[PDB]
């Protein structure tokens, strides 16, 4: 049976994605214990992300050089050893968080490289497909299993190190599993010149480079609000009245509009196709406009009641990730497949780029920047993360116009495409 | 579900001109790539012509090039082909294909098999 190798290997994912998002529940602990501002709470997953993206085209290069379960299994020993080694973080050193962030980035890209391409070689055929939708179900799951722990672990423990000490245990369970229940593949295949080749073809490309831009804009938004939305609701609470909760619910919340959110766009594109041949940008353009209007609504609306933010940031979570299915159909209907792998290392790299990786320090820069110019208070503090967050529905609202673009520009590429391809 | 209806085919007189339309109404036409097909009473199916979505890419037959020509327009949802200076060699019977479009090499997908959407199929008599 070799579906034990699939298993362990999704729930080291789902494990991967909890260790990546442990510190998303514990950031306002982490913030007082150290006494510092945003910009290190957005330093922190600027790093981890700036380490993923540098890492993982290099893991993916080494993934052919030896055996991938060897380095993979490494590679989890590394960044739970990491992260267990930051869980007895002295106080008065904040450096020392950030590298080990940026190790426990290196290992995850690592981990995230690798793992599918052994995934992919275990099963040829529509299993194939059915056990890395499995894997991938296994991100949204992972995430929302990460902020309710890390929240759980907080209340229970009453100190927040702990959050950081449950996780790598089990990845050392999962590390062993995966030493001994992965099978080895015994499989294998100018490569600068071939890199500036693909990159001269996919620059003239014109609908790739917006939609490339248009994730881009995707990721900023989901890694700006995936960093920052716990703290400024629990900042909002502290405003009311009214006197971890907000973590779990998070999570929740997370879990199932990222589940929900894939179902609807996958059932939107199905049932948009017969409309149109360029349904496939549209789908993703309009979900990003309910997004972004549904992000200002929150804000609109965080001061007066709890529940209707919560509502808000579901609607908007949802039509934020209705594009994660669609983005990969929009790439392979344009890219030639002998071009089509590089294309996507490029666009993992400037979706990281532009996107993910800038914009939980801007978010934090931007907060503590309207903040120092104002009397710190609970109120005042909470108005400036609530006007830093204001800039996500900007990059939603440009993001949609970058998937028009890509609608425009669709069926020109597809005909280059075609014509290059039959050339 | 796609339903494909031929139509324009019949026997004609050799060496004159003649069109068949293929036309589509199960669904959109923009995500097929289209091909044409005909069986000869003594042979098997062979392939004609073909067309990607688009009609950016054309692949014809040694015997094809430079006598036939192939065409869509998915305003109309219907495809065309126009064929000249017919040989008596040409009379058969000629069916539309249609399979999902795929960025593939149109010249290598000849196999007859992998188009999985068919027509009802017109005789053509030079």
């Amino acid at each position: 049976g070799r579906g034990a190798a699939a298993a362990i290997l999704s729930l080291g994912n789902v494990l991967n994605y909890l260790d990546r998002y442990t510190v998303a529940g514990v950031l306002l602990d982490i913030q007082q214990h150290f006494g510092v501002k945003d910009r290190g709470a957005g330093l922190l997953q600027s790093v981890f992300i700036c380490s993923f993206m540098v890492a993982a085209p290099i893991f993916g290069y080494l993934g052919d050089r030896f055996n991938r379960k060897v380095i993979l299994s490494c590679g989890i020993f590394f960044w739970s050893a990491v992260t267990f080694s930051s869980s007895f973080i002295p106080q008065q050193y904040f450096w020392l968080l950030v590298l080990s962030r940026g190790l426990v980035g290196i290992g995850e890209a690592s981990y995230s490289t690798i793992a599918p391409t052994i995934i992919g070689d275990l099963f040829t055929k529509n299993t194939r497909t059915l056990m890395l939708s499995v894997f991938y179900f296994a991100i949204p799951l992972g995430s929302g299993l990460g902020y309710i722990t890390g929240s759980s672990v907080k209340q229970a423990a009453g100190d927040w190190h702990w959050a950081l000490r449950v996780s790598p245990v089990l990845g050392m369970i999962t590390g062993t599993l995966i030493l001994i229940l992965v099978p080895a593949t015994k499989r294998g295949h100018k490569a600068r010149t071939s890199w500036l080749r693909d990159m001269k073809a996919l620059i003239r490309n014109r609908s790739y480079v917006f939609s490339s831009l248009a994730t881009s804009a995707v990721s900023f938004a989901t890694g700006a609000l995936g960093m920052w939305i716990p703290l400024y609701l629990h900042r909002a609470q502290v405003v009311q009245k009214t006197a971890a909760k907000d973590s779990l619910i998070f999570g929740a919340i997370t879990c199932f509009t990222g589940f929900l959110g894939v179902v609807t766009g996958a059932g939107a594109t199905r049932w948009c196709r017969l409309k149109t041949q360029r349904a496939d940008p549209l789908v993703c353009a309009v979900g990003m406009l309910g997004s972004a209007i549904f992000i200002c609504l929150i804000f609109v609306a965080a001061k007066s009641s709890i529940v209707g933010a919560y509502i808000c940031i579901f609607v908007g979570e949802t039509l934020l990730f209705s594009n994660w299915a669609i983005t990969a159909d929009i790439l392979m209907y344009v890219v030639i497949p002998t071009r089509r792998a590089t294309a996507v290392a490029l666009q993992s790299f400037t979706s990281h780029l532009l996107g993910d990786a800038g914009s939980p320090y801007l978010i934090g820069f931007i907060s503590d920047l309207i903040r120092q110019s104002t009397k710190d208070s609970p109120l005042w503090e909470f108005l400036s993360l609530g006007y830093a967050l204001m800039l996500c529905p900007f990059v939603v609202v440009l993001g949609g116009m970058f998937f028009l673009a890509t609608a425009l520009f669709f069926v020109s590429d597809r005909a280059r495409a075609e014509q290059q391809v039959n050339q | 579900q796609v339903q494909l209806v031929e139509s324009g085919g019949g026997l004609v007189q050799a060496g004159g001109s003649l069109r068949l339309s293929c036309a589509a109404s199960g669904r959109l036409l923009s995500w097929y790539d289209m091909a044409w097909f005909r069986q000869a009473p003594g042979k098997e199916r062979e392939f004609v012509a073909a067309v990607t979505s688009t009609g950016a890419g054309t692949h014809y037959v040694d015997s094809v090039k430079g006598r036939f020509t192939i065409s869509r327009v998915n305003a109309k949802n219907t495809m065309y082909l126009q064929m000249n200076s017919l040989k008596p060699e040409d009379t058969a019977v000629y069916y539309c294909a249609a399979a999902n479009t795929r960025l593939t090499a149109l010249s290598l997908r000849t196999t007859t098999g992998s188009w999985a959407y068919w027509g009802k199929g017109t005789p053509v008599t030079v």
